[PDB]
């Protein structure tokens, strides 16, 4: 043995680098996907609630119209987050 | 060994979080969808009976 | 440098996911709460008018 | 300069270990908290 000290100084950092990069990619790639899934899931939750709000609002509107109770609660309109899912501005096409 | 433990230590929970998130969204969606359908059914009944 | 980049590369998005998650839940909760309150208001009106 | 390569073989792996452990703890500790927050958030959504 014992001839190998100078290549060990080359080889050890290279393996560490490869293993570190792989670890980075293996953790990094799913973290980006999780974020996107989480966002999509919340976006969908918000949409579903919005649909629910519209349905519940429609039923009330019809009940009110049919019972003569002329004052639909102004609050159902407010539950509809009219917040526009911030459309992450499409990353400008990096013109290569 | 440390890099391997770190990889497993971060990798394993990241996968679990993804599965929990996915399962949790599906559950909320199902509930909301069921509620929406129920509300729609009552609407239909009110219109049909009045 | 690689360890630093890896740390920032995982650390930065992990923080963003936490903030997004927290914000997203708060938004859903607010909407549901607003809807619940609205539904409660209609109930009260129906009882008072009938 | 002198024999400074000999402790470099001791020192480099130790720093890497410390930095790796810190990186692990810094990523690992919030990942557990995120999971818990996500669960709590969903639980609360379900309750609402």
């Amino acid at each position: 043995w014992a001839d190998y000290v100078l290549p060990l100084i080359v080889t050890v950092p290279i393996v560490v680098i490869i293993l570190s990069v792989t670890l980075g990619l293996t953790i990094g790639i799913p973290m980006h996907r999780n974020k996107k899934a989480l966002q999509a899931g919340f976006d969908l939750s918000n949409k579903k609630v919005d649909v629910l709000t519209k349905a519940v609002g429609s039923v009330f509107k019809e009940i009110i119209n049919r019972t003569g109770i002329s004052n639909a609660p102004k609050k159902l309109k407010q539950a509809t987050p009219t917040k526009p899912t911030p459309k992450t501005p499409p990353k400008p096409p990096v013109k290569q | 060994f440390i890099l391997l433990v770190l990889g497993l230590g971060i990798g394993i929970p990241m996968y679990r979080v993804r599965k929990l998130q996915d399962a949790s969204f599906v559950n909320v969606f199902k509930k909301v969808d069921t509620l929406t359908t129920a509300v729609g059914s009552v609407y239909k009944k009110i219109i049909t009976q009045t």
